[PDB]
């Protein structure tokens, strides 16, 4: 019951690899060998948001594409109006070791978490005129790496204890727990239909789950180091992962294998964040060499650079309407590019 | 342990019974989606300065 | 953008200015504190280090914060011992602390290990010290090395020689020689002797000298950092 | 001699 | 439990002085700008004074400028209005209104209860032509408001507010910025219109809806109210 | 007679590269950089030196035309009030810079609880008020009288008093000397020497990079500011005796030029030479020039 099970697992792995090898006839680069390149992408910094006094660790965009939240190492969450660079809200945190933040799709709440293993839900629309701590979700045994809202009542979080959870905010109890990973889970991304999500962990693997069933659906490998970022394709049938070996990869849900690899010889630092444009043609990745890169998704050629930061680029996001790109850094400044 | 090995075997067997498609077909669908929405991406094709909210 | 604003936009700008002023005041208040990171070889100073300091405060839990004040100087100690995760993922969060307090129980040299075989707990302490001291994020941060339980070390050293831990050791079996050898071996793991100093101190006095030693080391670190700036402007 | 003749004073 | 309670009103001989106080309880008083608004007997509403958050901006109406002073005490949560040389046109009921200004806020959302002062014996003009209409329950009604200047700003905001005052009650905010429904307001009410022509529509009229409806502009100071349209039956 | 030309070229060189040097600091240390305690002294010093150099045209024109002042009467008082208000403010800020450097770099315990951005405002207001207070007599005693087909604008004392010449002349000159040269020179020298000698007593080594930045600042201060005060003291002899008066008319212009040169040197020896400025200026000018 020990060696036989291992042999059966090895046979299943060999069968899976053979099945996914038999389904590959031509590469995506071969298919896209005829389409015209996007050319050269030039972006300019239209706005710089100042006011933080430490390293910015996370950011998120509102669904109205105007308000954005940022989290800094000093115990602050700042909610900014991007058009006028006005600070709409400043929220002090009980614990200053914050690693992630999220914006509710309705704009009523914000989320926070970090080294305290707690996800704090803050209510913005209060009759008293202030911002309160609506809820405190506890139960993870490791630091909080990511959190994303499903609706005003549900939120999915990932932690460093190799598990992910789906919570009920009104009760504070863990509704579902996903536990299949081996290393710390670092990233999280919800599908546009919000029925399934993908997580990337330090064991160089990505897993596709099911929110309703609470069980693992698919597993993807190929990276040679920890996976720091993950993002869904706008269609919902693919995703992109950024890792610590200075390489991004595109995986397809239906093909069940890799499609393209985005890497360059003169790129050696790891990727901290990835994002897709509105159409999915451009892939934006933030690096540790202080500047971001814009890649042609369908051709795997670098299309542009975003170099305006003096330190590592930590957070990166694209608006719902795809008009601007907001990038944070380990200096105290956020930049909006157009 | 026996339980962990059994769980791993069951998980590996469940995910080995899904239905796959061809890589060429998936590439075609990705290209179709990218080309269909090519005219609604301000980042790919910049809009005139009159419609740009961040003018800045 | 001061004449084309509406009546409701000038009030929003004023609110933003007030928020920025409060942020500046709180950020200048938070820059006058001394932040110390307490790592230890499992934090062998479970009682003396975190109880001797007169702490005043201003589903397992994660980081633990302790505040105290000594001679009109505020100290915040951060302890991360219950964080059972990859260290290389959250250790860069502490880049910029004033000092790192490393606690080692030198009485735990005869004990081999727990839940393991054929190893020494002292060797694990040295491995952790080597990993932390030569970290890329801590190339400048200074280390205060506390050595605990010196009374038990003297009580036990008579029965068991120090050669059981260090095969190459050759000397007397008294307090001073063994302590000097252990201190030298611990301080010989510093491969970056420049711009980093180790402040060793046998802490088993169980008196008010621990906070005094921390205060002296912190003051020396701050003054060396100030003189490192080398800028009249 | 008037004081301040050649200075800005 | 948001509460604003006014006090200090009585009978004053002409040429005297009087102080009105407004005490707030149940909300963050320091974060709200505050207004004093008066209503003459059997007449409409009239804006009097405004003080910002942090007291950095103060505005008065030309009728009361020079003779009236407004102030706030934040630690005590109080708002003061000092009036000197009280004429015979200052006999009215005074309300203490709170308003907060940021992107997406709802100003003028809470009104006080009012205190009665009885003394012994260019600006944008808003027109509410219809003084009163007969209304049957269950029908649909429309109230029209007109302006002498275009309230549509260059930023895309139309600064028109609809308030309702029930008999023997304080005014309440129905609609802000011509389209947004205030919290606690039923879905029956709606607002629409274009520059210098706005409409407030009530569908399936029910009870406790009779009273006076006012349209106010917030494009630039001074803030001017309408004459008020009365719904009866 | 060459000394007149040397003075003229000295004023010209103080003019040409003096105002832009102050203006660069004023623009880039008070607008873009985040405000700190140590960046306010330098901003105020730059402002004082800029305003001091801006009102120089009148004086150099006066000296150029064989000491003739055609600019009425009131403009003498304004020029003299501006002169001995920015000079004293700059000197006092030079003293406070050394005070702050000594206290903050070697006495951390006194710092961290006193070096506050709000505490700098009080000192700034006090200095800017005291400088005007000492400059008040310049606004009051100045007057012109015509002689040798020229009108001389000078500190006038003959205002119908019997105890006129010696008492008030000595009082004004000695007060200016004591509050302008001895106190600031002594304070800066004491602070810098004490810092240097106390650094060695703890075995930390100061960098040779900023040791020169401390030595050259003091040497420039003394060479620039000693001759004007010496000539002010040695101008007090013509009351006692009928004197040469040709050494005065040549001597005072020269040290005036030196003192004006110091106000343009201060932007250079204090800031604009440090590695911090070089890095933060290149990294910004490269991006600004890219923008067009
Ligand atoms: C007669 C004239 C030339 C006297 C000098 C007046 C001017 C130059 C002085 C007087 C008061 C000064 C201000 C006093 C305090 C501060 C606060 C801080 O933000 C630094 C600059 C600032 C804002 C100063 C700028 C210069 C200032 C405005």
């Amino acid at each position: 019951e020990l060696d036989q099970l291992r042999q059966e697992a090895e046979q299943l792995k060999n069968q899976i690899r053979d099945a996914r090898k038999a389904c590959a006839d031509a590469t995506l680069s071969q298919i896209t060998n005829n389409i015209d390149p996007v050319g050269r992408i030039q972006m300019r910094t239209r706005r710089t948001l100042r006011g933080h006094l430490a390293k910015i660790y996370a950011m998120h965009w509102g669904t109205d594409s105007r308000l954005l939240v940022s989290a800094s190492q000093d115990g602050k969450l700042i909610i900014w109006d991007s058009y006028t660079t006005n600070k709409v809200h400043a929220i002090p945190l009980r614990s200053s070791w914050v690693m992630t933040c999220a914006y509710a799709p309705s704009g009523n709440y914000v989320a926070c978490g970090g080294l305290d293993n707690i996800c704090s839900i803050y209510n913005l629309k209060t009759r008293e005129g202030n911002v309160r701590v609506s809820r405190e979700l506890a139960g993870h045994t490791g630091y909080l790496s990511c959190c994303r809202f499903l609706d005003d009542n549900q939120i999915v979080t990932s932690s460093g204890d190799t598990t992910c959870a789906l919570w009920d905010i009104e009760t504070g109890q863990q509704t579902t727990t996903f536990t299949g990973h081996t290393g710390d889970v670092m990233s999280l991304s919800l599908a546009p239909d919000t029925r399934l999500f993908v997580s990337g962990a330090c064991d160089a693997s990505a897993k596709l789950w099911d929110v309703r069933e609470g069980m693992c659906r698919q597993t993807f490998t190929g990276h040679e180091s920890d996976i720091n970022a993950i993002c869904f394709f706008p269609n919902g049938n693919a995703f992109a992962t950024g890792s610590d070996d200075a390489t991004c990869r595109l995986f397809d849900l239906r093909a069940d294998q890799e499609l393209m690899t985005y890497s360059h010889d003169n790129i050696i630092c790891g990727i901290t964040s990835v994002s897709f444009s509105k159409s999915g043609r451009l892939l934006l990745a933030g690096y540790d060499d202080f500047n971001c890169n814009v890649w042609d998704a369908l051709k795997a050629d670098r299309a542009g650079v975003l170099a305006g930061h003096d330190n590592r680029v930590s957070c990166l996001g694209v608006t719902d309407d795809g008009m601007a790109v907001a990038t944070g850094s380990w200096d105290s400044f956020l930049k909006i590019w157009n | 342990s026996i339980a962990q090995a059994r769980k791993l075997v069951e998980q590996l067997k469940m995910e080995a019974n899904i239905d796959r498609i061809k890589v060429s077909k998936a590439a075609a669908d990705l290209m179709a989606y990218c080309e269909a929405h090519a005219k609604e991406d301000p980042l790919l094709t910049p809009v005139p300065a009159s419609e740009n909210p961040f003018r800045e | 953008m001061g004449c084309t604003l509406s009546a409701e936009d000038k009030a929003a700008v004023e609110r933003s200015k007030m928020i920025d002023r409060n942020l500046r005041e709180d950020g200048e208040k938070a820059a006058r504190e001394v932040k110390l990171l307490l790592l230890g070889a499992g934090e062998s100073g479970k009682s003396t280090i975190v109880k001797q300091m007169k702490i005043i405060h201003e589903k397992t839990t994660g980081i633990v914060e302790t505040h105290f004040t000594f001679k009109d100087l505020h100290f915040k100690m951060f302890d991360v011992g219950g964080q059972r995760s990859e260290r290389k993922k959250w250790i860069h969060c502490f880049e910029g602390v004033t000092a790192i307090i490393f606690c080692v129980a030198l009485s735990d040299y005869d004990l081999v290990l727990a839940e393991d075989e054929e190893m020494n707990r002292m060797h694990e302490s040295m491995k952790l010290f080597d990993s932390i001291c030569n970290n890329k994020w801590f190339t400048d941060t200074s280390i205060i090395l506390f050595l605990n339980k010196k009374d038990l070390f003297e009580e036990k050293i008579k029965k068991s020689p120090l050669t059981i831990c260090y095969p190459e050791y050759a000397g007397s079996n008294t307090y001073e020689e063994a302590a000097a050898y252990i201190q030298c071996q611990f301080e010989d793991l510093n491969k970056r002797k420049d711009t980093k100093e180790i402040y060793t101190h046998f802490t088993c006095a169980t008196d008010t000298k621990n906070v005094q030693f921390v205060f002296d080391a912190v003051t020396d670190v701050i003054i060396k950092n100030n003189l490192k700036d080398c800028g009249l402007f | 001699y008037f004081p301040g003749q050649f200075a800005f004073s | 439990d948001v509460q604003l309670v006014e006090s200090g009103g009585g009978l004053v001989q002409p040429g005297g002085s009087r102080k009105l106080s407004c005490s707030a309880s149940g909300f963050a008083f320091s974060s709200f700008g505050m207004h004093w608004v008066r209503q003459a007997p059997e007449k409409g509403l009239e804006w009097v004074a405004y003080i910002s958050s942090g007291s950095g901006t103060i505005y008065y109406a030309d009728t009361v400028k020079g003779r009236f002073t407004i102030s706030r005490d934040d630690p005590k949560n109080t708002l003061f209005l000092q009036m000197t040389s009280l004429r015979s046109e200052d006999t009215a009921m005074y309300y203490c209104v709170r308003s907060i200004y940021y992107y997406g806020s709802s100003p003028f959302d809470f009104w006080g209860q009012g205190t009665t002062l009885t003394v012994s014996s260019s600006d944008i003009v808003m027109t509410q032509a219809t003084s009163s209409v007969p209304v049957t329950p269950g029908e649909s009604v429309s109230i029209s408001c007109r302006s002498s200047k275009s309230l549509l700003h260059s930023n895309g905001n139309t600064y028109l507010y609809w308030f309702l005052q029930r008999p023997g009650q304080s005014p309440q905010l129905l609609i802000y910025r011509m389209s947004n429904l205030a919290s606690g307001v039923p879905d029956r009410f709606s607002g629409s219109g274009s520059g210098t022509a706005f409409t407030l529509t009530i569908s399936r009229l029910e009870a406790e809806d009779v009273g006076v409806y006012y349209c106010m502009q917030h494009l630039e100071y001074p803030l001017t109210f309408g004459a008020g349209t009365k719904l009866e039956l | 007679g060459v000394v007149h030309w040397v003075s003229l070229v000295l004023y010209c060189l103080a003019f040409v590269l003096g105002i832009p040097g102050n203006a660069i600091v004023i623009w880039f240390t008070g607008f873009k950089w985040k405000k700190t305690v140590t960046t306010l002294w330098f901003l105020n010093l730059a402002i004082a030196d800029f305003i001091f150099l801006l009102f120089l045209p009148l004086y150099i024109s006066y000296v150029a035309m064989n000491f003739h002042w055609p600019f009425g009467i009131w403009l003498c008082k304004a020029n003299s009030f501006t002169a001995q208000l920015n000079m004293f403010a700059s000197v006092f800020f030079l003293t406070v810079i050394s005070l702050d450097h000594y206290i903050h770099l070697i006495h951390p315990v006194l710092s961290h609880r006193h070096r506050t951005l709000k505490n700098s405002l009080i000192v700034i207001i006090f200095i800017w008020l005291l400088a005007s207070l000492i400059g008040g007599p310049a606004l009051y005693f100045r007057d012109t009288v015509e002689f040798n087909n020229h009108t001389l604008c000078y500190n006038n004392f003959q205002k119908h008093d019997p105890d006129l010449t010696l008492i008030r002349h000595h009082v004004l000159t000695w007060v200016k000397f004591i509050i302008g040269y001895l106190f600031p020179l002594l304070t800066m020298s004491i602070c810098y020497l004490c810092l240097i000698f106390k650094v060695k007593k703890r075995s930390i080594l100061i960098s040779s990079r900023h040791f020169w930045t401390i030595l050259v600042v003091v040497v420039a201060f003394v060479v620039c500011w000693t001759p004007y005060h010496l000539f002010s003291i040695w101008e007090l002899t013509i009351h006692h005796n009928s004197y040469s008066h040709h050494v005065m008319q040549a001597g005072i212009p020269l040290s005036t030029g030196l003192a004006f040169l110091n106000s343009c040197l201060n932007p250079i020896l204090y800031v604009l030479i440090s590695k911090k400025f070089q890095a933060r200026f290149r990294s910004s000018v490269a991006e600004i020039l890219k923008y067009t």
